[PDB]
């Protein structure tokens, strides 16, 4: 009726193998008591690193161990804790007189790649799925604090962005806006997981358009629009000269955390935003040097 | 068709070139049918 | 039972005397996409054996003074193959992959090489060496597809990251005392079910000398390395006409 | 099994015994040629050195898989890694590996 | 419900407000290899939907004097599509066969075609006209694929045999009056369970002007009949590269 | 665990649909007693020959029909009975001074296409498969019976076929040979269906190759190996001039037939053997022709 | 070298389908091989002759 | 637990560190007669360990350019030891063997022979080369006994028989780079249960270098070969004097 190797092929199996299981590990693992072993075919020391496996062996195995009951916590090595940190991700400037954003206002295109901190942990990944925490902390550049009202605002891509001080845009009818003094407490809101992938992605080996890739164009080269969250547009609400001179640093906690395929992290200075150039000329080791591998 | 996948790779004293042997056969799902005479070979001047 | 081995895919079988175990990249073997994982409602392709099977696509000669190389990967078996082909005329592909380096040379010779699978490898510049211009890796050098491509700052892997970690990433080793070829199957990886073979490389195979080679004089100096890669449960949806790129 | 004259190209009656076994040596370049022949057992060619391609000759049809054994005969220290491949009917003779 | 009809496979449907029914060749639908009918041992690709779907292959112009077309199947289909490929790619190939040959008109045109299938079906040659010499149809008149062929002595379909009496072969009319479109499925037909797509072509179909097209001037003039048509249970086996021919 | 279009899918379907039964017919179908009717909405006599389909009107519905029992029998219809019948298919000359087979031998390429009688019988279907009885009727040209001793040796494709009369492959060691004096009555022999494919073809509508297909080559469109089954080679056994001229007639009567797809009977004379060539020049009607539509 | 031929199947050397093998064995028994009349003798008994 | 092996039989034993496993001339053990399958009346004799031993007959040096040698059996082991007394002193003989050929060199060099039993060997000749003179091999090429005797035309094994084909005879090879030496144990193989240990030879040891000797300069050269076997199951009757041909 059926022509068996169509019974049998495994072909549609939409779940995967595994192969290893999440065991709980709330603490240390122990260390329990070793003796003297002095045999033959038992080689725990002996090891094949080609094989890409980890050496498995343990303390137990190279010295006679005491018992030892680890209690210490693992709980501040979870992706939580580790990123549930809030950190500078943004600064906008606000001058009176300026070449920078005059006018009254600014337009901050939302990449967190912009500060070395923040950037190097997340870099630790290639994928990274969270919500966040988003402060914004504002003052002059003297970091006076000032009777002045502002206004934030959300700009998803595909939204109107403001051209100017008074622009339409800022009646934000169905954008996410916040107005705050700067005398108040540095606002601060929650944001969810928005993007039409699973997971925000760090490093996106490829391209996004499909055309001919020629010289002009390698500007694309890494550019994942899945990424791209759209803008924060920030004026001083009015229709005359601000008055005083601002500046607001955006800060970001992540929460809710999951993230995956752990890479080496940075080793090279960064130049630029969602691109991992280096300087060709100062390529410096990951660490220290010696003057020799017998000497300290 | 037979390539060279990497190389033929030997130390020092050792043969640059050697040889490989085939030997072949059939499988167990072969089977003939309709046997007639080989052609192949045929003799020449009748059997003394 | 360990250091030999055989790997049949399609119509292709590989064989191996002194293999090291196989790796199965992070734990997991490739698989089909779920019901609930997908979004395109078109029903796939799955040609099977066709797509599913080794191709030998290049050789490299590993010498004194090698770099290493790369290759990213749903790119490089483009234009090969009937996989190739479903890869042109559809706009979406999913798939893992068996890859089977080798390299073998005399117990007389030594080195050792670095294979490993780096997941998103995104390619970077020197930056016109003093790193205020803002240079980018071109077509040529982001997807070489076959014949790969060599490294020239192997160190930071031309992007700027430490190799010494490259480790943690699904790898193995061909230490020539001991091995001659890696074996790293690859489940699909990617934020998406499904994506384009054309536009995005889910990730690129690193193959770095570690340990130079050596040799005294008179041994055999030709000590090549060859990729094998057989793609696993490949599926393919969004038929249209072919497009190269 | 039975030995394939793959290299049926000797014929001085001196080197007859050459045809038995072909040769592979340290080449240079990459995916280089070693040797080549029909699959085709009751076919004129090295399948006649064979006792399958001899007792074909005497029935007018065959059917099933075929096998071809290759021993390696060099030196223990050398190594090595070929490609052997079956190009089924309609596919030219490969140029390349 | 009998004249309208909706015909859907991979990712194409044909629709039709004045059809006559389907005919299905020697009452049988196409169905894949017998696992008892089979020799070749190896697993074949089945490709689904990449290629079992509508490729509307060509546009012919019936006119007045119009002799008929026809076109060798098998082959039509190749160097088109993902079909086409496996079909170049594999030695074997297999599959059943959906025609939807469309040709419309006005309540005020007439006209009658003749569509059929006719199974192994062998060109000939006028020999020369005395029919003392032994010539033979070229590869460009036995298998013109796409653009199909016209042919010059329809009364004996170009072969020596009689048209009269071709409605022996699953067939359809296109008569204007009455409908516009002919639906044949075929199965696969052969002596073998599987065979070339390249030197074998398992059928031709033929579109034939039987009561000549006529209408007053002022009406119309171009009248096409286009071919579409969609393999089905397509298996293919016996891959190696890609050959043409 | 599966995905579903997978359990659905169809694909390997063994067993094709079918739609028809064949049914017992032994006699023809009997006529049943029809009376008048005047109705509307039934319309036997109403036809749609585009559908492709028969007219399905039975002789009741067209008029008021009595009742008969037809018990004419369909015995003689069936594919055994119209083709287990001896015909010609092969003629061999093996004359004393002459230019077609002196020597004394002769090598018939086994082809049933040379005779127009039983040629035009098979060609009405596209593939057959089945036993045959071979007879060799010989003699010489005047008819005369003759004290001559014969043999004929079937010869496979791959055996050696005879190069001359005294040929070492008339040892026949295992190909099936007859020996048979004109004297005794026409040497009969029992075929079986060999044939690497399912059936004989008499059309091929291909090539059997896989070249270029150039113009010189045009020669092998149609040729399908499948039904070359190898020669029929006859000689005068001894090592002298025959004596006689001789002449042999091959006889074949097929038995336990199969047939598929009926094609339309052949239309113009034919010319050449496995080629359905035609004379461009002398195209005929199918058959007779009158004056007018009008008249007889 | 053991002087044993390759047991290896068809199924470990490439994915297989399936195929019911019906094909008689039966002609390449020793009696259907060797029964067939051959040639193994000739005799002359001439006139005139040495 | 297959490349190490130990034979002993009577006063002998056979060691060997690099062997490939036992051929069992076609599936048979050697075994007594019959107690029907006989016809000579008398009780036999069955010396037992005296004669079923191992005897080290003789060696060869493998040369460059060596052709092959063949050892006729039954025969060669007479006017050696206690078996070759009862061979003379009897009419009758009946046994089987245990063959073990043995040659060893060193992980440097390489190397193939073909060891191989074929039943009633019959020696031919060259025919005076236009092969219009019907030669024949003389008693000292036919029966060299101990010692053996080269072969002239391999290729046919100086008897018109393609050494291609030689394999379906209980064989093994012995390949340098993987053993050492061949073990073959033969049955009583003749259409009589008994027969003269002089007049007849039941089979002939061939011993022929397929893939030729080789080596770079400096490791010896001197590669033996030496031939040691065991009669088994030795049976004898017909007690008169003793005859030596
Ligand atoms: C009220 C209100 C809230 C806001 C700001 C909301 C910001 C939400 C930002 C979510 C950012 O997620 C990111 C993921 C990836 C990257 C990235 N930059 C380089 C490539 O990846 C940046 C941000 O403004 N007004
Ligand atoms: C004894 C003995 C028996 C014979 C003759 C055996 C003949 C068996 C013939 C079977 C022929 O089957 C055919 C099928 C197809 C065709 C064909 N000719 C043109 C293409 O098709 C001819 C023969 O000779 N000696």
């Amino acid at each position: 009726d059926r022509v068996a190797d169509v019974i049998e092929s495994s072909i549609g199996d939409s779940v995967s193998r595994a192969l290893t299981q999440a065991l709980p590990a709330p603490t240390g693992q122990n260390t329990q008591v070793s003796s003297h072993r002095l045999d033959t075919g038992e080689v725990p020391a002996l090891q094949a690193a080609e094989i890409g496996a980890s050496s498995n062996t343990s303390d137990e195995s190279m010295i006679e161990t005491r018992c030892v009951l680890n209690s210490h916590s693992t709980a501040e090595t979870t992706l939580d804790s580790f990123f549930s940190r809030a950190g500078l991700v943004g600064e906008i400037d606000l001058p009176l007189e300026g070449t920078t954003n005059p006018n009254g206002y600014a337009n901050w295109d939302i990449d967190i790649t912009g500060y070395a901190q923040m950037r190097r942990k997340v870099e630790l990944f290639t994928y990274m799925r969270f919500d966040a925490e988003f402060t914004f902390v504002a003052c002059t550049p003297t970091g006076q604090v000032v009777p002045q009202l502002l206004q934030y605002m959300f700009v998803p891509p595909g939204a109107p962005k403001p051209e100017s001080r008074e622009s339409l845009a800022w009646q934000t009818a169905t954008n996410p806006s916040v107005f705050v003094k700067l005398t108040d407490p540095p606002a601060q809101v929650s944001v969810p997981f928005m993007s039409p992938a699973s997971a925000y992605q760090w490093f996106y080996d490829g391209y996004p358009t499909f055309g001919e890739h020629k010289q002009e164009k390698d500007l694309e080269y890494g550019a994942c629009p899945n990424n791209m969250m759209g803008t924060f547009s920030v004026r001083n609400v009015g229709s005359s000269k601000s008055k005083y001179p601002l500046v607001v640093r955006i800060y970001m906690r992540m929460k809710h955390v999951r993230a995956w395929i752990p890479r080496p992290m940075r080793n090279q200075n960064y130049l630029f935003k969602a691109n991992p150039n280096y300087a060709g000329n100062s390529i410096k080791p990951t660490g220290t040097s010696r003057t020799a591998i017998t000497t300290l | 068709s037979i390539w060279y996948q990497t190389n033929y790779v030997v130390p020092i004293g050792a043969p640059n070139t050697a040889y490989i042997i085939a030997l072949a056969a059939a499988q167990k799902n072969f089977t003939m049918k309709l046997c007639k005479d080989t052609s192949h070979i045929l003799q020449t001047a009748s059997i003394q | 039972s360990d250091r030999v081995a055989q790997l049949t895919i399609g119509n292709s079988t590989i064989t191996t005397q002194e293999a090291a175990n196989i790796i199965v990249g992070y734990g997991e073997w490739p698989s089909y996409c779920s019901d609930d994982d997908a979004t395109a409602v078109d029903k796939p392709t799955r040609p099977d054996v066709s797509v599913n099977r080794f191709y030998t696509l290049d050789t490299k000669l590993w010498e004194k003074s090698s770099k290493g190389w790369y290759w990213k990967f749903p790119d490089v078996l483009t234009e090969t193959g009937v996989f190739g082909q479903n890869a042109q005329f559809h706009y979406l592909y999913r798939s893992g992959f068996c890859i089977h380096v080798q390299c073998n040379a005399s117990k007389f010779h030594q080195g050792a090489l670095l294979v490993a699978i780096l997941p998103e490898y995104v390619i970077g510049t020197v930056a016109g060496g003093t790193g205020t211009e803002d240079s980018h890796p071109p077509y040529k050098q982001t997807q070489p597809g076959a014949d790969g491509f060599e490294l020239q700052h192997p160190y930071v892997l031309d992007a700027g990251i430490p190799i010494s970690q490259l480790t943690v990433c699904p790898h193995q080793w061909i230490n020539l005392r001991t091995n001659n070829c890696a074996t790293i199957i690859v489940p699909y990886m990617n934020t998406l079910p499904f994506d384009s073979a054309l536009n995005h490389c889910n990730f690129g195979l690193l193959v770095v000398p570690i340990s130079p080679l050596d040799f005294d004089q008179g041994a055999t100096p030709v000590i090549p390395i060859t990729i094998t890669l057989a793609p696993m449960c490949s599926e393919f949806a969004g038929l249209r006409q072919a497009v190269t790129q | 099994e039975t030995i394939l004259e793959v290299n049926n190209v000797p014929t001085n009656a001196t080197s007859l015994m050459e045809r038995l076994r072909f040769p592979v040596s340290a080449q240079a370049g990459k995916g280089e040629l070693c040797a080549v022949f029909r699959a085709d057992p009751g076919r004129d060619g090295p399948w006649q050195s064979t006792m399958l391609g001899q007792l074909c000759g005497y029935y007018t049809q065959w059917s099933g898989s075929l096998e071809v054994t290759f021993m390696f005969t060099g030196s223990f220290m050398a190594t090595g890694k070929m490609l052997i491949a079956y190009t089924p009917p309609g596919g030219p003779l490969p140029k390349d590996r």
